[PDB]
């Protein structure tokens, strides 16, 4: 379990959650404040 | 059109030919 | 029974023995062509293959030059074949000036198979490769000639 | 040929001579270093410039040095 | 004695290996000291030799791992049947396939990609597919959205049950390396187990449920109103009605009256005229045979019991004058390499795609598959481009073994040795070969091009001026048209329209086919592929050939299989590696399948596909330019490049401005690979020396010091960013074209 | 101590290559390495292929040094034998080469004489500009 | 049994006449003299250099200088009327 | 010299670590051995080493 969890904090898989979360993000902002071009 | 027929082919062909082999043999010396 | 052997039975020079190589029909073909009659005259040799080039060399300046579905395509032809002729003249000549000095012997080779001693090709001479390159000279003009007269006349 | 040269921060550890593919270093005796011993370049006439001596030695910077120079029959791996 | 071997728990299941990166390799599990451990992690982990010397782990790790590969494919399978019923027109597609685009993906509407779901038809908004997945459903009799649901169940389950396999079959038990090298007993149970009750069974969904379902479509009766499959199986009348010998059961069939099966089992040939696909019923038959072929062959080796060849002896049994021992001591070798095993099977399944494309454009084996132009060109571009990477594959592990596992004092044998001895004889040859190739067929389109441009075109080779016509592939042509009225007296019909002599089958108003002709064009063409194929080999066999040793490099072998070289010295000794042979013959493999379906595309496109009006009037897409056009570089710049690039060029603002951005992309990924390409890693390294620099200033310089990468890797990710750029512009391109103009 | 003599002994077994000499072991040079072999056995030529050395002395021409060193090092790593080669040229000449003297350069030996050893690290040598217009190289001196 | 020899290191290295033959000119004696006269003019290389280039500078010249215009269109010129360029220039 | 473990900084211009610091591990005794000083750093070169030997005058101890 602390292996796993040592493989979750992994550079790769950090990454991909960050990025995840990051994406998800950005797309929920884009979608209640769309065609944003000022501000 | 007249002289451009003498010198063409001569610079075209001859020159080429003569420099080439003067070259080849000057490099193989 | 194998059918490669070593070349001459040395197994570390570069090279093999194969029907191709060595093999009575093309061993007897090879030697009584005029570049390997080691002991005749470079400049007969030199006429024999010159004839033979400029024979052969006629035939696809005539057919696919640029004059040819017109009323002057054999002299076109030929003249361009004989152009060819003079200028692998002047190559062979340049050759033999760049490869061979006066003076130096024969770089041929002076052992036969059998590994006795023969003397070596004077083809491999400066005076030799000249008058090689005059037989060729010679021979191909002359062939390109008999050919046109045998195509056109 | 190629220069190759060996410089006093020589460790002696032997590396590039049998690394060399063409026999061209050796190990002679000195006293600049622990190991007793230091490289030398007496065959470079049969030296390529391949520089594995140069990737085998530990040093920093380099106690092995190939400058290549002028080209040979045998500098250029030739077997014609 | 064949028999079932496995040991009982060799490797203990646990996540401590998860959290230890590069476990597998001594030096790479000791952690990072520059940021080349990371790259180095990702280029040996599938490479199993370099983690054991042991050829029974490491046949495991590859049977788990074959079983992972199953899994995804199973998992993608799923994907596609799901995607299949849930976002797609399929069944609006069923009631007009001749005038719906195949739709199965659809994107959700943020930042304006909205715009992506076009009009595919069928009251239905998304991106047209080129898979083919529609066309087979229906072949395969599937109406409803439901039946494929079910089948992405069953893929899904599948999935489970393959990737269970893995990790039983590497961490429950495991088999002993006997039980891998049991070739007779794996080729007996492959080609009689897998082939043989594949299109055995495969034969009986056919002649059950894929038969009368499309008899019943074809007929043109409404797809929900069509019986269930389940019914044509439970109700023999139905299948009766539609196929009367069913009436007599199974009877004739043991009985040996075979005839009265003509019903159903056929051998027409050509193409069904209402729906341009090979005949159901000759596909049946087709399946059956193959099924006893198969059934047959998979009886050949010796297992457990008397009867039966031995590989060995069959190998043994074959030597000559020329070759002296033979191809004894093969066995041994193709026994205990994989990477030999690789080779061959990387080569001929390589081959085989290759021969799938040409065999499914020439006989179009789905119904309503030759008038989607799209998906044919798609497929055949796609399974072209897979053949000639397998291909390269096949070059690539040939010369693994070449370094790491041949040895001619354990396990010797008198080819390969044979070969080695003549190696240079036959590399040189390959290289003349070559050079005539490409001055006897680039340089006639040189020519062409300047007695085009100096205003002689009745100097050019083409035929209205100097012929070179393919009389060989014309008499082939021929000869395969007259066939069933000769040689083959059963068929009706040829076996494809593509041939010289026959009508044209047309479905909705489009061309499905009609005979191909070949002229100089084709015939130049066909050089060009001769020739490029031909440097291909050179490259890749070259390569092979000298991995172990050369004139050069004497001990080459001793380098490895990748390295960058041995240094500037001799002349200079960059990419002497076999691997880098692999690199370069890449570029060619990719130069070769460019110009190959590029040719596909626009004879296609001029010679073939198009409307017909009524009256037998056909209308190419290009009207027949090819002819004229394809023999000059000028042409294929201009009326193939220039010409057809229009569609991918102004798709912007509509459905297919994906593909004009991945145009765009993929011509920028492509010269972003020059990068790599023409660089050398000591400037980016001395660049990232004053980098550093600057991060050491400011406090932040990572401990994991930060390397250029390798040069092999250089070369990598240069060949491997200009692979992806090339393909992909191609690739929208040609789809961008034919879903605009087809 | 003398260099080892050069006689004709026996050649590996060997059908032949076409990676053996050329014409530069005609005009320019060739190699002979001569070996002691405990038996028959198969070792991999350094020109291609699989050659069969017999028991006792052993003498193969090559066509480069390096190929030389190559085979003797798979001799002597592989086999656990002692191996030697000599340089030769068309009139007839030959060079005993390695090991010069009678011992392997890995390990020292006293007698050797120093080549191209700089007593001095490497950075301390002058630019180019300190040997503009001579003939000689900073790494010379 | 051996293949290396100090005393013969023509047979060492191979240098061998592999198809050379020793036999005498096959060659017609009255077609040999007839060459031999005639040709000798060519075989001194400085000599045949000079001719070749000189005379083949010189004919080809003369075969360039009178060539038709039933051959060359380039000799033949135009025959048809000019066009006006893009911008109505000449 | 300076003493083992002592922190030194590098002057050898040609040195990887030029201009940074390392750690003494070994003062050579031998009046004959050119470059005595031992050190070792904490980031290794592009030869992949992590150790080297210098004079007397290619270091300065500083903290
Ligand atoms: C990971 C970052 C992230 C964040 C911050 C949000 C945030 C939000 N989402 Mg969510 N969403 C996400 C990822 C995220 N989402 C992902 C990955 C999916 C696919 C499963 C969704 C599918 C989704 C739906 C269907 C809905 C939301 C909704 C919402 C809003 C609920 C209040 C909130 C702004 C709700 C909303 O307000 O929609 C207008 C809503 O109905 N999201
Ligand atoms: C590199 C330069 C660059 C810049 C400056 C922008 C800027 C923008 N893009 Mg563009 N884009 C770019 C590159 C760039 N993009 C590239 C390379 C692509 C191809 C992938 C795109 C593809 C693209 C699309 C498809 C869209 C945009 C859109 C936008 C606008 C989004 C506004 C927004 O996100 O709300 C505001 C965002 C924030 C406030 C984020 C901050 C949130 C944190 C949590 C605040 C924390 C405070 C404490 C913005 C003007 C959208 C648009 O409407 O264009 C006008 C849009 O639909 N971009
Ligand atoms: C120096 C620049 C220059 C260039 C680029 C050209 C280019 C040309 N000339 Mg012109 N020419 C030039 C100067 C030049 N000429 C001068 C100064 C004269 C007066 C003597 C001529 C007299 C002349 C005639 C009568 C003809 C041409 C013709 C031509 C055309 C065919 C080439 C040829 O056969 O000419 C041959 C050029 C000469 C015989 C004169 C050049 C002699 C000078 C003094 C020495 C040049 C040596 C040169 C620099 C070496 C370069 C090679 C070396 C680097 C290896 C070609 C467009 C032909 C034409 O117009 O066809 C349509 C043609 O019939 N030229
Ligand atoms: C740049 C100078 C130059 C010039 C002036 C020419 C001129 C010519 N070339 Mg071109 N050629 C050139 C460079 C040149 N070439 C280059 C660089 C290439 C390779 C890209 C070619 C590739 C090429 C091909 C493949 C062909 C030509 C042909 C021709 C001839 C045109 C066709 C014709 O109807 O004539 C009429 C021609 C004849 C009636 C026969 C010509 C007989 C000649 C004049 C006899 C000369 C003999 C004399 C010993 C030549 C020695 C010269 C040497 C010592 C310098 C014309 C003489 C055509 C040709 O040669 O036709 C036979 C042809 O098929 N050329
Ligand atoms: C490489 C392919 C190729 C081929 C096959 C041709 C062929 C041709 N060209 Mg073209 N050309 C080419 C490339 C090619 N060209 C390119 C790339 C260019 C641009 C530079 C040109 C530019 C060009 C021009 C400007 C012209 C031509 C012309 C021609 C025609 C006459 C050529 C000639 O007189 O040579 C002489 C032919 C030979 C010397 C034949 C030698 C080859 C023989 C067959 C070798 C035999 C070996 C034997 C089989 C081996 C076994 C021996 C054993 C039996 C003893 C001919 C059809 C002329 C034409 O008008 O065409 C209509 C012409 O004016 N070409
Ligand atoms: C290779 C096969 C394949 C491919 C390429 C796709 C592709 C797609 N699917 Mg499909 N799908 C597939 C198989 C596939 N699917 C299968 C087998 C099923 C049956 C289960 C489905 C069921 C399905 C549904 C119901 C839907 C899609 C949808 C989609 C589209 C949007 C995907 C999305 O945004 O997800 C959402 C994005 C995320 C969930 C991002 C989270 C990624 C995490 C953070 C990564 C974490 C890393 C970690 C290691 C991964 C988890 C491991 C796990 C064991 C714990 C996209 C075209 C959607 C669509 O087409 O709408 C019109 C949609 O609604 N798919
Ligand atoms: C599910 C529980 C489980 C656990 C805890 C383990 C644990 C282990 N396995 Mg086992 N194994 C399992 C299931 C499991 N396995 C399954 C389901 C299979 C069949 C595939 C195998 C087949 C197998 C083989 C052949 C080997 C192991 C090995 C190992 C050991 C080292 C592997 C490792 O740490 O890298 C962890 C690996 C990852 C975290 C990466 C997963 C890679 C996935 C599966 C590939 C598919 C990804 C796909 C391409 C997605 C890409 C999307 C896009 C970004 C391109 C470790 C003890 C190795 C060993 O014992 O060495 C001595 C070994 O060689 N396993
Ligand atoms: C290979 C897979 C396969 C499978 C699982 C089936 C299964 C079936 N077939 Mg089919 N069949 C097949 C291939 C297959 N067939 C092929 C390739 C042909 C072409 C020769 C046929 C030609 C055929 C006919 C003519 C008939 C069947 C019938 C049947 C059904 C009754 C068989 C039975 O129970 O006899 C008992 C089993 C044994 C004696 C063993 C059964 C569902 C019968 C049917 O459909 O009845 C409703 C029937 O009349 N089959
Ligand atoms: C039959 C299938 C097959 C199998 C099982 C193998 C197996 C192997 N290959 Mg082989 N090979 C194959 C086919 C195969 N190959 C093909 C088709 C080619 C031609 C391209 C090659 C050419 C080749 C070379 C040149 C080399 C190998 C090597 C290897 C070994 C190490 C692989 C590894 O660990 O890399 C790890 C896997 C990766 C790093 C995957 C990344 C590859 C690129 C980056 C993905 C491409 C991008 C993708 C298409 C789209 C990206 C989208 C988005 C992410 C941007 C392993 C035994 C290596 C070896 O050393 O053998 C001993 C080696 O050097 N192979
Ligand atoms: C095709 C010609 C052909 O198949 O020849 C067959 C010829 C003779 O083969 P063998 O009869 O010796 O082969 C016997 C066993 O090795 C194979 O069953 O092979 C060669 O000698 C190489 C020929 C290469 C010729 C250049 C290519």
């Amino acid at each position: 379990m602390r292996d796993l969890k040592t493989y979750l904090s992994v550079a790769p898989v950090v990454s991909t959650l960050w990025f995840g979360a990051l994406a998800g993000l950005l797309i929920e902002i884009n979608r209640f404040f769309p065609d944003a071009l000022i501000f | 059109i007249n002289l451009p027929s003498l010198f063409v082919p001569l610079v075209g062909l001859l020159f080429p030919a003569v420099a080439m082999a003067s070259l080849f043999l000057h490099v193989e010396k | 029974y194998q059918v490669i052997q070593p070349i001459n039975g040395d197994p570390f020079i570069g090279s093999l023995e194969t029907p191709v190589t060595s093999s009575p029909l093309i061993a007897w073909y090879l030697s009584n062509l005029p570049a390997y009659r080691t002991a005749v005259s470079p400049l007969l040799r030199g006429i024999e293959v010159g004839l033979a080039h400029g024979y052969l060399l006629v035939g696809p300046f005539v057919k696919a030059g640029p004059l040819r579905n017109t009323e002057i395509a054999g002299q076109a032809g030929s003249l361009a074949a004989g152009g060819l002729v003079v200028i692998l003249s002047l190559c062979l000549t340049i050759y033999g000036i760049s490869s061979f000095n006066e003076g130096a012997p024969s770089t041929a080779p002076s052992l036969t198979l059998t590994g006795r001693k023969k003397e070596p090709d004077q083809l491999q001479t400066a005076d030799g490769w000249a008058k090689f390159t005059g037989g060729f000279f010679f021979g191909g003009i002359s062939g390109v000639i008999w050919a046109y007269f045998l195509l056109y006349v | 040929s190629h220069s190759v040269k060996i410089y006093d921060t020589c460790i002696g550890c032997t590396q590039c001579v049998r690394a060399c593919p063409t026999d061209v270093l050796e190990m002679i005796p000195w006293g600049g270093c622990k190991a007793k011993q230091i490289a030398s370049a007496p065959r470079t006439e049969d030296c390529v410039g391949c520089k594995r001596c140069e990737s085998a030695c530990p040093t920093d910077f380099l106690s092995v040095r190939v400058y290549l120079w002028h080209e040979t029959t045998r500098s250029m791996g030739l077997a014609y | 004695e064949v028999k079932i071997l496995v040991d009982r728990d060799p490797i203990k299941t646990s996540f401590e290996q998860w959290a230890k990166p590069g476990h597998f390799s001594r030096t790479i599990a000791k952690g990072p000291d520059t940021t080349t451990w990371i790259w180095n992690l990702h280029a040996d982990a599938h490479d199993f030799d370099s983690h054991t010397s042991d050829l029974e782990e490491i046949s495991r790790k590859v049977f788990s791992a074959h079983f992972g590969q199953l899994s995804i494919i199973f998992l993608w399978l799923s994907g596609m049947y799901f995607h299949g019923a849930r976002f797609s027109n399929y069944e609006a597609w069923l009631n007009d396939p001749t005038h719906i685009k195949p739709s199965a993906q659809v994107v959700w509407p943020i930042v304006g990609q909205e715009i992506l779901n076009g009009d595919v038809g069928g009251g239905f908004r998304g991106i047209q597919i080129t898979s083919g997945f529609f066309q087979i459903w229906r072949a395969s009799g599937i109406t409803s959205e439901l039946q494929l649901y079910c089948t992405a169940i069953g893929a899904l389950v599948f999935a489970g049950l393959m990737l269970f396999a893995g990790w039983f079959h590497y961490h429950k038990a495991a088999p002993k390396l006997a039980w891998f090298q049991d070739v007779e007993s794996m080729l007996n149970h492959h080609l009689a187990g897998l082939l043989g009750l594949g299109s055995l069974s495969w034969a009986g969904h056919q002649v059950h449920v894929s038969l009368p379902i499309n008899q019943f479509l074809n007929a043109g009766v409404d797809p929900k109103e069509i019986p269930l499959p389940h019914e044509f199986i439970l109700n023999r009348d139905l299948l009766a009605q539609l196929y009367p010998s069913f009436a007599e059961g199974a009877t004739p069939f043991f009985t040996l009256n075979w005839s009265k099966y003509a019903d159903f089992l056929t051998f027409r040939g050509g193409l069904d005229p209402l729906t341009g696909g090979l005949w159901l019923t000759d596909i049946a038959h087709h399946h059956l045979a193959i099924a006893i072929l198969f059934l047959i062959a998979g009886h050949m080796y010796r297992t457990n019991w008397g009867i039966g060849h031995g590989i060995k002896d069959i190998l043994e049994a074959h030597k000559g004058p020329f070759t002296g021992q033979g191809h004894k001591g093969l066995y041994e070798i193709l026994t205990t390499s994989w990477h030999a095993q690789l080779s061959i099977n990387l080569a001929m399944l390589g081959s085989l795609t290759i021969v799938v494309a040409q065999h499914m454009y020439s006989m179009p084996p789905y119904p309503y598959l030759a008038t989607d132009y799209a998906t044919q060109l798609s497929l055949f571009t796609h399974h072209m481009w897979i053949g000639g990477f397998l291909i390269v594959g096949a070059a690539a592990h040939a010369a693994i073994f070449m370094v790491r596992d041949y040895d001619p004092t354990t396990r010797y044998n008198d080819l390969l040795d044979r070969v080695l001895r003549h190696r240079d004889a036959i590399i040189s040859h390959l290289n003349w070969v070559c050079i005539f190739l490409g001055f006897h067929s680039f340089g006639l389109y040189i020519h062409n091009d300047t007695m085009s441009a100096l205003g002689r075109p009745q100097d050019m080779f083409s035929d209205t001026a100097i012929q070179l016509q393919p009389v060989f592939a014309q008499w082939i042509q021929n000869t395969h048209a007259l066939a069933p009225g000769t040689t083959a007296p059963g068929a009706t019909a040829s076996t494809s329209l593509t041939w010289g002599g026959g009508d044209l089958v047309a479905v909705g108003g489009k061309v499905a086919l009609l005979p191909i002709p070949l002229g100089t064009a084709d015939f130049l063409v066909h050089h060009i592929h001769a020739f490029t194929i031909h440097v291909t080999v050179l490259i890749l066999l070259k390569g092979v050939l000298f991995a172990r040793s050369s004139r050069l490099i004497p001990d080459k072998a001793n380098l490895g299989f990748r390295f960058p070289c041995d240094g500037p010295g001799r002349g200079g000794t960059c990419q002497v590696s076999a691997w880098d042979h692999v690199f370069l013959g890449l570029f060619w493999m990719y130069n070769s399948i460019s110009v190959v379906i590029f040719h596909f595309s626009w004879k296609m496109q001029s010679d073939v596909w198009g409307t017909i009006n009524d009256q037998g009037v056909v209308t190419h897409i290009t009207a027949g330019n090819f002819a004229q056009s394809s023999i000059t570089i000028n042409g294929w710049l201009r009326d193939f490049l220039w010409a057809q690039a229009s569609q991918v060029i102004q798709s912007y603002g509509s459905s297919l401005s994906a593909y004009g951005l991945f145009f765009l992309g993929a011509h920028f990924v492509w010269a972003f690979s020059l990068m790599f390409l023409f660089s050398g890693r000591g400037y980016w390294q001395e660049l990232i020396e004053s980098i550093v620099w600057a991060h050491n200033k400011l406090k932040v310089a990572p401990a994991t010091q930060p390397r250029a990468l390798s040069i092999v890797q250089g070369r990598a990710v240069g060949v491997t960013h200009y692979l992806l750029g090339g393909i992909a512009t191609t690739w929208a391109f040609f789809l961008a074209r034919i879903i605009a103009v087809g | 101590t003398p260099p080892e003599l050069d006689p004709n002994t026996p050649s590996p077994i060997f059908g032949g290559s076409t990676g053996g000499l050329l014409r530069k072991a005609q005009v320019e040079e060739f190699y002979v390495i001569t070996w002691d072999s405990p038996k028959e056995q198969i070792f991999e030529m350094p020109t291609g292929g699989a050659a069969i050395m017999r028991e006792g002395p052993n003498l193969l021409k090559l066509a480069r040094k390096e190929q030389c060193l190559a085979l003797g090092t798979r001799l002597r790593s592989k086999y656990k034998i002692k191996y030697q080669f000599y340089r030769v040229f068309p009139n007839g000449e030959v060079q005993y080469l390695h090991p010069k003297d009678g011992v392997y350069p890995e390990k020292v030996n006293a007698g050797r004489q120093g080549v191209g050893q700089n007593f001095r690290s490497i950075g301390k040598n002058v630019s180019p500009i300190e040997v503009k217009f001579t003939g000689k190289q900073p790494y010379d001196l | 049994s051996v293949y290396f020899d100090l005393e013969d290191l023509g047979n060492t290295t191979g240098q061998w006449d592999s198809y050379g033959s020793d036999a005498p000119s096959p060659y017609n004696p009255l077609q040999s003299k007839l060459f031999e006269t005639f040709a000798a003019p060519f075989t001194k290389r400085g000599l045949l250099l000079k001719f070749l280039i000189l005379g083949g500078g010189s004919t080809l010249a003369y075969l360039s200088a009178t060539a038709s215009g039933d051959i060359l269109p380039i000799t033949r010129g135009p025959q048809q009327p000019p066009k006006l360029g893009p911008r109505g220039k000449i | 010299g300076p003493k083992r473990g002592a922190k030194v900084k590098i002057l050898r211009k040609e040195s990887y670590w030029y201009k940074g610091t390392g750690s003494v591990v070994a003062v050579d005794q031998d009046p004959n051995t050119r470059y005595p000083v031992v050190v070792r750093f904490n980031k290794v070169n592009y030869a992949n080493v992590s150790t080297n030997n210098y004079a007397l005058d290619e270091i300065q101890e500083v903290e």
